[PDB]
Order: structure tokens, then C-alpha cells, then sequence
RNA sequence: AAGCUCGUAUCAGUUUUAUGAGGUAAAGCGAAUGAUUAGAGGUUCCGGGGUCACCUUGACCUAUUCUCAAACUUUAAAUAUGUAAGAAGUCCUUGUUACUUAAUUGAACGUGGACAUUUGAAUGAAGAGCUUUUAGUGGGCCAUUUUUGGUAAGCA
RNA sequence: GAGAACAGAAAUCUCCAGUAGAACAAAAGGGUAAAAGCCCCCUUGAUUUUGAUUUUCAGUGUGAAUACAAACCAUGAAAGU
RNA sequence: GGUUGCGGCCAUAUCUACCAGAAAGCACCGUUUCCCGUCCGAUCAACUGUAGUUAAGCUGGUAAGAGCCUGACCGAGUAGUGUAGUGGGUGACCAUACGCGAAACUCAGGUGCUGCAAUCU
RNA sequence: AGCGCCGUGACGCAGUGGAAGCGCGCAGGGCUCAUAACCCUGAUGUCCUCGGAUCGAAACCGAGCGGCGCUACCA
């Protein structure tokens, strides 16, 4: 309809979730490091559930966002182990969609020893051109309803950029 | 044993009001306050500095003392057989003026007023204030409002 | 989704401007709040906001029934002073903040004495109390929701109104060319951000490094065939002209304020009586259950 | 009322018994124990080591039946937790514990 | 109401016997909830009814009590 | 008890007018928090014992429904309770200051001037204020109303 | 609530709703949402000298607290605290 | 009358769904050499006001809308309560006399007002 | 009537707010013709229930259940 109404991705959030702090962690940094092409943050467990072995403060997980052509780029490298193809699930009613892939350092990248291997999440965050309503300082405001990003208009830009397919489990 | 703390037994007047809580709105930062102005105590209890004893809550008193963001009340206290002056310091969030003492002034003027035109025409313009007098004789048209009314009514369940 | 009847019931509503996410009664208290043995003394505020294509200065100070502005100065007024473009750079915030000095000053006859700094030369500097005299007209910088940040143009306002004249209270923590690891102002790179410098040095590097970007920037210099090299005097002019003449001349003001009722009152959508919401809910009755 | 009172000693292991009235106060001491993990012994005097690697080489290794059977369970290995009671400024070693997991 | 009398007995005290002049456990007179059930205005429930009013969204008050505004 | 300074007042176990403060009585629970009776309609990737997307113990939601609270509450009395109703006042000039203001701006205290006998509601006032010094007492009990413990008590 | 490899009712990530139904050492009550909560950057005003005041009250002490003054400071762009 | 800056009272202003918005303003919006800040120029910083859009924000309207506000001889002088009697009743309690007096309930309206400054088909 | 204590593997019992241990008992293999002894190896717990505080309770708090007790004196 009107131009400024079109999708475009806004972040993209590349996450490990280690069972443990220490070689593995370390090792997850550098690959997201590595692959986001920026520092990650990591994050502690919120609380100690023990039956996963896990303690609060632990640093249990890292994790990266990535915006821009780089985020494009890198959601365009992660779809070809999926070879364009999804579910009806991974796509929220929110808009947002996301899938998660079990080595991804061996889809692109390099493999060495001292690195291992890892499984990484890539969860997509859709939006319009306006969403600094809801995020600026200062009459920080809500998104209209015709505006917000539902789960059929984020699939069907999904199939129609990328052609890709959804629904086939 | 027996608990008798200085904010014992206030769990109710210092209660904000019932949607009313939250930040003070700046007409309480803008009023001023001289020395000799009679006001009113009623404790903000999202205030928790300058705050007045529970016993202070509702009295009146006169200021004579003005501080950076207080005012220094002087309250009669009954103790015993005779009253004690009791001078406290509460900042302005505590501290509202006696209206009553506003529409004194304002009566005084217009006192002023009176006698000043009683001066000139009018003389005997009778300042002071009357209590409610007796009516006096007045003459109740029945035309149009013939009076009618019945008796008293019999009892019913209603249940 | 589905907010309850007792949710409704028992919301409290925010402060009108703090649902529209436009005043911080925290820092405003602290702003307003005046000291009592200071009785009716009112304490004057330089706000500066800043908006999309233009700048807001106010002298405001605080009364029951509302603000009252001593003095107010608009970017957008500047082309009489010379500056038709870059209306919402650093620069145009130090011209603003200067006008709005010069304008305060002349309304309270504080123009005799108090001529702030003259020659700019971006030193930390304060205006000074005269010898046997009035004390310099004294604000505080009202910042509203901006973030506090070494550089920024409300920090540029705030010297341009200091050094124009106004008594400012401020440190030198803030200003572009406050070193980080040092305690030190840098006066050389503060004269170039207050005299537009870093625009100027951006168009040669632009330029030198391609053309299709700077093409589309800076359009109005080369409409007006200004170059980079030419900023240096003309903002010192607008600093001159604005010494020179800060008598706030308005606007001529054409099609008077009862034709601009005329005009936008004929497209404006009423509210309906309650006798044409009566036979709306009727006809709607009709419609809807008229058996089709 | 009064309270005869008979209690062992916590470190020389003797029996003591006092009376007093039992509304009189008495004294308690402020008895805490602390885990350790058994470093070498070798004079005897167990050289323990805290959750930290700080190390206490302070005690004295227990002289009795536990004491050397804790000394035996030690010669083979197998990491051993020592608990250490340290009441009115004189510590000594009262048990010990083989670790759970982590082989 | 000889039930109730029966039950009378295990009370302390007095207790009197009324017959309500209430349409059953609602709050209606008789003849005023016949003009409500003649009426769309009464939908059944559970044991209890629920009433039409003039009050509240239009196009609820249609999607419940429908065979009303006929 | 001794009085002292004064001689109708800087007053009052009271009302009126004006203005505050309060969270008890009552009420409320298809309003919050707890408590609580019964069905109705939807939600099994929320476990229903059942055969290939179901009436059939559940849990959740929604609209209802019965009953409650010293340590619940939106609302909220009556009685009791603070203050004010002027001369130590009000207004107009212009004086002081080391405080305050951007300021010859305020703040507080003033000089001079004006306000008349209703000097700014009612009723009363038995004299009004003030000081010293000292006795006995420091087991209480009863009644109306409010009220705690207790089955209760000529009980506490 | 809806989603994302292992990951499941409970590990991390994302969005929407969310008047506080959380948190604020510790009882309970009160108070607080661009904060009094959470995270980060500085710091020592948890300082010096005393007087006045409030509560318990004999208008004593003790404990605790409130508002100024004269200094020296912390923090902040600053009002201010 | 519209819009903006700062506000006063802090829902008649809020919330849910939809529709409309000349002009100006505001906003979304384009970019990263500079000051500055981040895992991430998303927030914040700076530059342009140019390349574009009223899609969203914002402002108004629509709704037998929710909530909220006001009123009623609506309930109801009911509940409660001060004073009084050698009133009534075995009592719980109740009436009367001289006074004060609710809250639910029902119905009806209403859905921001406004101060200073600038600008506007 | 008031008060105190205890409840943990089949049994008897330890137990430091970071998921529980001794001795027997039991189980598997071996030796014996076979059982025991003996040798080599394993396994066994809502910590009486039901809630609460804590990131996390066997331990702390509130109740409920089942046992053991103590006081019971001057008349
Ligand atoms: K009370
Ligand atoms: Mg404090
Ligand atoms: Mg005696």
C-alpha cells in the first residue's frame, strides 16, 4: 500500500545456551565473536534450578545482536541448512520468527580443534518504519494497530523474499 | 510488651489517598509561607523527611520560623492541666494554609471597604456579622397550590 | 489483551505531561522548587529543547496557574541574522543560546553593563559579578529528557547564552574538547564546534573523498554558492548582528488570527447531541436486527 | 528448680557436671564448624585447605582412633573433607568425609 | 413449609416462616418477571438467569438475547 | 494559707459562622486482598482412564450466583476534636540592614498619616492576671453507654 | 501469552500485555515506577563546632529523629541533594 | 480554531476497537568525517532538513463501549448515631421525643478545562 | 491442664542450609556335593504429612498425625 508501510528486519539475535561456564563458554564466545563480527555479551543463570547443574551468576550462556546488511547477510548464509524452508511454527504472533540450527560454525565459516562445535539460535525481529516511537527517550508511544507485524504478513514476506516455503514439517 | 513508637498507630492517616499517590505536584513547592501565616498540618506520607508527629496531624498553627525548604509551626499542646507551646519544623509538602484565615483577611477588606463608602453616603454601615435571624411575616398564596395531602400509610412486607 | 473492569477501576493515571512523555517532574521539582526564605523570588530557567529543523530557548519561570517566559528565542529566526542553513547544528544552538542572552538582557536593561565575553575563544568562563553593581541575571540550564553528553548542542546553548552574558552556573565537563583521561579543555577545537568548524572541515573531506554523497548534503550552500572556507565570518557576522540588534521583531503576521479561526474552523469534526446518538442507537437496532 | 547438668568436654573429651538454679543465666559458647579439604599430614598436624585455596596449616592431626584411621584412609588417597570445630580460641579436627561426586 | 417447620426445632430461638413474593431465588415480583420472560430481557443459566438492559455494547446485547429486538 | 500587680481585661468543660483533620458505626464483595456455595459456556500442543479431529471426575478463563472479616477495603457517618472571627488590627507613604533579589526585589522591624464608640459573631464573666510555700493522697468502688478475656460471675 | 538446536513444567534468547499483582538486609505496617527498585560511574556528609526542636516526658535523662547556622567536602552540566 | 515549547489542576484527560486529519507545526525519516555511547549509530551522540511519508506517533471524532466525573424528594429519612424518660419487652432488642444522617441500588447527564510565548490557507 | 522431646534405607541409629551416611540385612558371581562361614562385587530412602521463608531445607517457620515423656507441691 503505502511504501512506508513495507518490512525490514531490525535485529537479528544470534544465542548459545552452554550447560556450563569455563572451555565451553570461552569457546562459544569466540565462534559468535567470530561470526557477528563484534564482541558478545554473555548472560547469567536467573536463578539455580541445579538439575540441569547449573547456579546463579554462573554466566550459563552468550549471546549477540546484529542489525543491518550484516544481520541480512548472515540470515542469508543460515537458511541454506534449512534450504529456505521452515515451519508454520518458528512465527510468533508477534511478528517475530526465529529458528535454531545444531552446527552452524561447519555451515560457513571454519572448523578447528579447541573451538569444538556448536549449535547457535538466530531469532529475526520484523518491524515498519517507525518503531523509534516505541523505543525513544522522550513520547515514547505505541505502535498502531494497522501497523503491527502479525504472523501472516510476516510469513508471506518470508515466502515472497527468499521464496521460500513454510508449513512443510 | 507494650509498643510505642513514634509512628505507631498511623497505618491509616498516613495512607496517600485512595489513586492519589505518586509524586508531588509543584503547587506544593510554590506556595509561600511568611512568618505569622496560620496553616493547616496533614502529614504526606510519600515524605518521609520533616515529617510531623501523629499527634500533630490536623492542628493549626502559626509560623514563625521560615528555613530552606521548612517552616517552623508553633502548635498549643495540652498537657495536663495547661497548655505547652510545642514549635515544630516540617517542610512545606506537610504544610497547607488555613483557608478559614484567608477568608478573614479577605472579610477584613471588605470591611474596610464598607466603612470607607459609609464615610462618604451611608452612614451606620454596620460591620459586625449577625447569627441566623427568626423569619419574619410573609403571605403564602394558595392559587395555583391548593394544598393536598393524605395520612399515613398502612404496613407492608415487602419481603 | 482484555484489561479488567477492577483494572480500569483501580488505574492511576500519570501527570498529563508525563503520559505524554514530556516532563520529568523529579528533576522539575528540583528546577522550581525555590527557597522559602527567598519568598517570592522566582527561579528562572534557560530551557532549551530541541526539535527536528529547529531550536526552543526560554527564560521560564514558575507560577500557580502556569509557566510565564520572560524572553523566548527561535532557531528558525536566524536568517535575519545571516544563517539560513545548518539551523540545528552546534553552531546554530551557540547563536541561539547568545540571542536568547542578548534578547534577556536588553528586556531587563542589562545591556550597559554585562556585555558577557566579547571575543570568543572557547575559555571556560563564567559572567562575573561587576564591581559595585547589579549582579549578572542568573538561570539554570533546563535540559528536559536530553541524555548528558560531552558535545552536545544543549551544552553548545549553554555557552553561547554564558558566553553572551547570562550568568550560567556550569563546569566545563561537557563541552567538545574535554579531554577524558585529563581534567582539560581544549579552547581550539571549542572555537572551531562554536564557529561551525566541524561542518566546514566535513564538506573539503567529503568533497576531496567523492561526490555523490556530498552532492545530495549540503544542496543550500551550493544553491547559494557558500563555501566551506566562507563560514568563519558570516557566523561572526551573525554573532555581531545579533549583539547589534536582539529587539525580537515578529513576524508581520498576515491573515489575522480571526481569519485562521474562520479558516480551521470549518474542518473540524464535532461532537454529536445525545438526541443523534438516541437514533443512532436506534437505527443501529433496526439494521441489525431487522431481520436482515 | 535447679539443673544438674552433665556434659563431655569437646576437645579433652572428660566428663564435667555443674548445678545452678534454672532460672540463672549460663554461659554457651559460640561453637562453629568449619569444612576443609585434607591436604598432606606430616608431622602430624593435618595442613587443611579452606573453599579458597587459603590454606590452614594450624591443626594438629587427631591422636585417637579417628585420628588414625583418617590417616589410613588418607595414605591411599581418595580426597578426603575434614571438619574442624573451633570453639574459645582452640580448634581441633572432629570428622571427615570421602567427596560424593566429581570422581 | 412443614419441612422448614420441622427444621425450626434444631434452632435456638425464634424464626418465622415467609413466603417470599419473589419469582424463586431471584430479586422479581412475580407478575414483573412474566412481563420479562413475555419480553426478550431473561436468558437461562445454570440455576440463575441473566438479564437484558439498556446498557452495555449494542451488539453484545444481540448476540445474547437474541430472539429480543423482533 | 500568705498574698502581690492591676481594675473589667491576652477570658470560657458553651453555641454560631468559616475552615481543617480522622477511617470507627454502618456499608461493600457481579471493586483490590483474603475467605466462600452452586451450576453454565469455552480452553487437553493445558495429563482427562475411550475407539479413529468426542457427553463422560479434573485445572484455567469468562459471564453469573450464596455467604463473610479485630489484625480486609473503594465509599463513609453521628458523637468527640484543631484553628480563626482584628487595635499586638488594616491601609498609604518612605526609613533600617552586614540577610535577600538581576534590580532602588523582597523579608523583618519602624517614623509619619488615615480608620470612631457595632475595635469587626452569640452568651456569660461570679473581679482579672501573677508568685511563693506547704498538708493529705498516691489500696479505690458503683451506675448508664462503649468495650476486652471468660460458659459465667455480686468475676477480672 | 506467543515463539527459538539440544532445551523438556523449571537453563538462555525475542516480542506483546503487564498500577506494581516485584524489589527495597531482617517483624509488621506505611512509602516508592523516566523511583526509594535494578545496573553502571564517582565517592566517604557514617566529617568538625555547638545551639534549637520533636517523641517517650517530670516537659528530666537515655535512645531515636527533624530543621537551621558556621566550616570542610562528595556528586552532578546544573537546579539541587 | 490548529500546532509547538514550558506548564497548572492530574482519567470529564484513562483504556478497547475503528474512522478522519487543508495549512503550518510536530513526527517518522537519510547519513556516520566529527564530539559521544553501545554486544548492536536500535536508544543516546553528531551532520544534513537534503532523498521520501502522513503508514505510525499526535490531535480529533465514532461506540445503547469499559472506566472515570457530576446530580437526583432513586433507594432512604433506610442503616447508623448524640441526648431523654420510674418508656415497652423475660430478654435479644424495639418504639417514641428533641437532633444529625450514610453506603450499596436505580436512573440521568458528561467524557478535559486552562496560563505565558512563537507560528499557521 | 501446662510444658518439653522424638519421627531418616527392611532393622538399630549418625547427620556441617549445597540432594544422606555407618553396621547388619538384601542381591549377583565364586568356593562346597549342598547350606553356612569365606572371597570378589553391587543395590536400597515424598528424611511422618501438608503449606511457607530461602536461589536451593532432612534441618528454619506454621499447622496436622503418631509415639515418648515432665510438672502434678502447702493445704
Ligand atoms: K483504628
Ligand atoms: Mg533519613
Ligand atoms: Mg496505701
Amino acid at each position: 500500500q503505502n511504501p512506508m508501510r513495507d518490512l525490514k528486519i531490525e535485529k537479528l539475535v544470534l544465542n548459545i545456551s552452554v550447560g556450563e561456564s569455563g572451555d565451553r563458554l570461552t569457546r562459544a564466545s569466540k565462534v559468535l565473536e567470530q561470526l557477528s563480527g563484534q564482541t558478545p555479551v554473555q548472560s547469567k543463570a536467573r536463578y539455580t534450578v541445579r538439575t540441569f547443574g547449573i547456579r546463579r551468576n554462573e554466566k550459563i550462556a552468550v549471546h549477540v545482536t546484529v542489525r543491518g546488511p550484516k544481520a541480512e547477510e548472515i540470515l542469508e548464509r543460515g537458511l541454506k541448512v534449512k534450504e529456505y524452508q521452515l515451519r508454520d511454527r518458528n512465527f510468533s504472533a508477534t511478528g517475530n520468527f526465529g529458528f535454531g540450527i545444531d552446527e552452524h560454525i561447519d555451515l560457513g565459516i571454519k572448523y578447528d580443534p579447541s573451538i569444538g562445535i556448536f549449535g547457535m539460535d538466530f531469532y529475526v525481529v520484523m518491524n515498519r518504519p517507525g518503531a523509534r516511537v516505541t523505543r525513544r527517550k522522550r513520547c515514547k508511544g505505541t505502535v498502531g494497530n494497522s501497523h503491527k507485524t502479525t504472523k501472516e504478513d510476516t510469513v508471506s514476506w518470508f515466502k515472497q523474499k527468499y521464496d521460500a516455503d513454510v508449513l512443510d514439517k | 510488651g507494650k509498643s510505642h513508637g513514634y509512628r505507631s498507630r498511623t497505618r491509616y492517616m498516613f495512607q496517600r489517598d485512595f489513586r492519589k499517590h505518586g509524586a508531588v505536584h509543584l503547587s506544593t513547592y510554590l506556595k509561600v509561607y511568611k512568618v505569622g501565616d496560620i496553616v493547616d498540618i496533614k502529614a504526606n506520607g510519600s515524605i518521609q523527611k520533616g515529617m510531623p508527629h501523629k499527634f500533630y496531624q490536623g492542628k493549626t498553627g502559626v509560623v514563625y520560623n521560615v528555613t530552606k525548604s521548612s517552616v517552623g509551626v508553633i502548635i498549643n499542646k495540652m498537657v495536663g492541666n495547661r497548655y505547652l507551646e510545642k514549635r515544630l519544623n516540617l517542610r512545606v509538602e506537610h504544610i497547607k494554609h488555613s483557608k478559614c484565615r484567608q477568608e478573614f483577611l479577605e472579610r477584613v477588606k471588605a470591611n474596610a471597604a464598607k466603612r470607607a463608602e459609609a464615610k462618604a453616603q451611608g452612614v451606620a454601615v454596620q460591620l459586625k456579622r449577625q447569627p441566623a435571624q427568626p423569619r419574619e411575616s410573609r403571605i403564602v398564596s394558595t392559587e395555583g397550590n391548593v394544598p393536598q395531602t393524605l395520612a399515613p400509610v398502612p404496613y407492608e412486607t415487602f419481603i | 489483551d482484555a484489561k479488567s473492569s477492577a483494572y480500569s477501576s483501580r488505574f492511576q493515571t500519570p501527570f498529563r505531561r508525563r503520559r505524554e512523555g514530556k516532563t520529568d517532574y523529579y528533576q522539575r521539582k528540583r528546577l522550581v522548587t525555590q527557597h522559602k526564605a527567598k519568598y517570592n523570588t522566582p527561579k528562572y530557567r534557560l530551557v532549551v529543547r530541541f526539535t527536528n529543523k529547529d531550536i526552543i530557548c526560554q527564560i521560564i519561570s514558575s507560577t500557580i496557574t502556569g509557566d510565564v517566559v520572560l524572553a523566548a528565542a527561535y532557531s528558525h529566526e536566524l536568517p535575519r541574522y545571516g544563517i539560513t542553513h545548518g539551523l540545528t547544528n552546534w553552531a546554530a544552538a551557540y547563536a541561539t543560546g547568545l540571542l536568547i542572552a542578548r534578547r534577556t538582557l536588553q528586556k531587563l536593561g542589562l545591556d550597559e553593563t554585562y556585555k558577557g565575553v566579547e571575543e570568543v575563544e572557547g575559555e571556560y568562563e563564567l559572567t562575573e559579578a561587576v564591581e559595585d553593581g547589579p549582579r549578572p541575571f542568573k538561570v539554570f540550564l533546563d535540559i528536559g529528557l536530553q541524555r548528558t553528553t560531552t558535545g552536545a548542542r544543549v551544552f553548545g546553548a549553554l555557552k553561547g547564552a554564558s558566553d553572551g552574558g547570562l550568568y550560567v552556573p556550569h563546569s566545563e565537563n561537557r563541552f567538545p574538547g574535554w579531554d577524558f583521561e585529563t581534567e582539560e579543555i581544549d579552547p581550539e577545537l571549542l572555537r572551531s564546534y562554536i564557529f561551525g568548524g566541524h561542518v566546514s572541515q566535513y564538506m573539503e573531506e567529503l568533497a576531496d573523498d567523492d561526490e555523490e554523497r556530498f552532492s545530495e548534503l549540503f544542496k543550500g550552500y551550493l544553491a547559494d554558492d557558500i563555501d566551506a572556507d566562507s563560514l568563519e565570518d558570516i557566523y561572526t557576522s551573525a554573532h555581531e548582528a545579533i549583539r547589534a540588534d536582539p529587539a525580537f521583531k515578529p513576524t508581520e503576521k498576515k491573515f489575522t488570527k480571526e481569519q485562521y479561526a474562520a479558516e480551521s474552523k470549518k474542518y473540524r469534526q464535532t461532537k454529536l447531541s445525545k438526541e443523534e446518538r438516541a437514533a443512532r442507537v436506534a437505527a443501529k437496532i433496526a439494521a441489525l436486527a431487522g431481520q436482515q | 528448680a535447679k539443673v544438674h547438668l552433665v556434659a563431655i568436654d569437646i576437645f579433652t573429651g572428660k566428663k564435667l557436671e555443674d548445678l545452678s538454679p534454672s532460672t540463672h543465666n549460663m554461659e554457651v559458647p559460640v561453637v562453629k564448624r568449619n569444612e576443609y579439604q585434607l591436604l598432606d599430614i606430616d608431622d602430624g598436624f593435618l595442613s587443611l585447605m579452606n573453599m579458597d585455596g587459603d590454606t590452614k596449616d594450624d591443626v594438629k592431626a587427631p591422636e585417637g582412633e579417628l585420628g588414625d584411621s583418617l590417616q589410613t584412609a588418607f595414605d591411599e588417597g581418595k580426597d578426603l573433607m575434614v571438619t574442624i570445630i573451633s570453639a574459645m580460641g582452640e580448634e581441633a579436627a572432629i570428622s571427615f568425609k570421602e567427596a560424593a561426586r566429581t570422581d | 413449609v412443614e419441612g422448614l417447620r420441622r427444621a425450626r426445632y434444631k434452632f435456638p430461638g425464634q424464626q418465622k416462616i415467609i413466603l417470599s413474593k419473589k419469582w424463586g431465588f431471584t430479586n422479581l415480583d412475580r407478575p414483573e418477571y412474566l412481563k420479562k420472560r413475555e419480553a426478550g430481557e431473561v436468558k437461562d443459566d445454570g440455576a440463575f438467569v441473566k438479564f437484558l438492559s439498556k446498557k452495555g455494547s449494542l451488539e453484545n446485547n444481540i448476540r445474547e438475547f437474541p430472539e429480543y429486538f423482533a
